[PDB]
């Protein structure tokens, strides 16, 4: 028996990032946590751009991804973005935990299109680790550009991972698991190592015992 | 194993 849950607090902290530079953009989702935005590493396929963060509070525009300070999660398609101090921070109400096998998750998505936003909760699905643990597999159909959307456990309502990649036939879907002591990484600066100008210049990346493409 | 593409 698991407690019935309202997923609206998690929806209120989902943000839509769009890194645009010279007519080419990369749009995927993220999560708002204080002065930080947790999102996928493959958001930075291009360097020197303009980040557009769309939150429930407002829409923000940021100077140059090269100057941006980012903490990279080791061996995972995850990155912590340090927003400049002028941007208002979000709630620290989001709860991150390492996923547990045989624990069901639901993809929580916010629909920015409709005049009234919809806190969408997908159908439940089990999770299993893939190869070295860089990727975790779920059975929730995800459209393109839906990476960074939170995988939320139905037991305790914690974000256990963010969506990342899928196969070309769109039959298996892989998300990036939240690492151990990830909440310790958010509230303790001594564990954070910030880097600037990180970008993914390569077309093909070899991650998680797989060959992942950008398109 | 199987090839993937980012989303």
């Amino acid at each position: 028996s698991h407690m019935p849950r309202d997923y609206t607090p998690i929806c209120d902290n989902i943000v839509k990032l769009t890194l645009t530079s010279d007519g080419k953009s990369i749009t995927l989702y993220g999560l708002q946590y204080g002065n930080y935005i947790i999102t996928n590493r493959h958001l930075f396929r291009l360097n020197n751009g303009t980040l557009t963060i769309e939150s429930k509070n407002g829409t923000y525009t940021i100077a140059d991804s090269k100057t941006l300070e980012v903490h990279l999660i080791e061996g995972k398609d995850l990155v912590i973005l340090k927003m400049p101090d002028s941007v208002p921070a979000a709630d620290t109400t989001l709860k991150f935990k390492k996923p547990v096998e045989n624990e069901e998750v639901v993809l929580v998505s916010r629909d920015f299109s409709t005049p009234e936003p919809k806190c969408l909760v997908s159908e439940s699905s089990k999770i299993t680790p893939d190869n070295d643990g860089t990727f975790w597999k779920h059975s929730i159909p995800t459209k393109d550009g839906e990476a960074g959307l939170p995988l939320v456990s139905t037991k305790d309502g914690t974000v256990v991972g963010l969506h990342s990649a899928s196969n070309f036939n769109n039959t298996n879907f892989y998300f990036t698991a939240i690492p151990e002591n990830f909440m310790e990484l958010l509230n303790d600066e001594s564990k954070r190592k910030w880097i600037k100008g990180w970008h993914l210049t390569s077309n093909s990346v070899e991650w998680g015992g797989h060959k992942v493409f950008m398109d | 194993t199987e090839n993937l593409y980012f989303q």
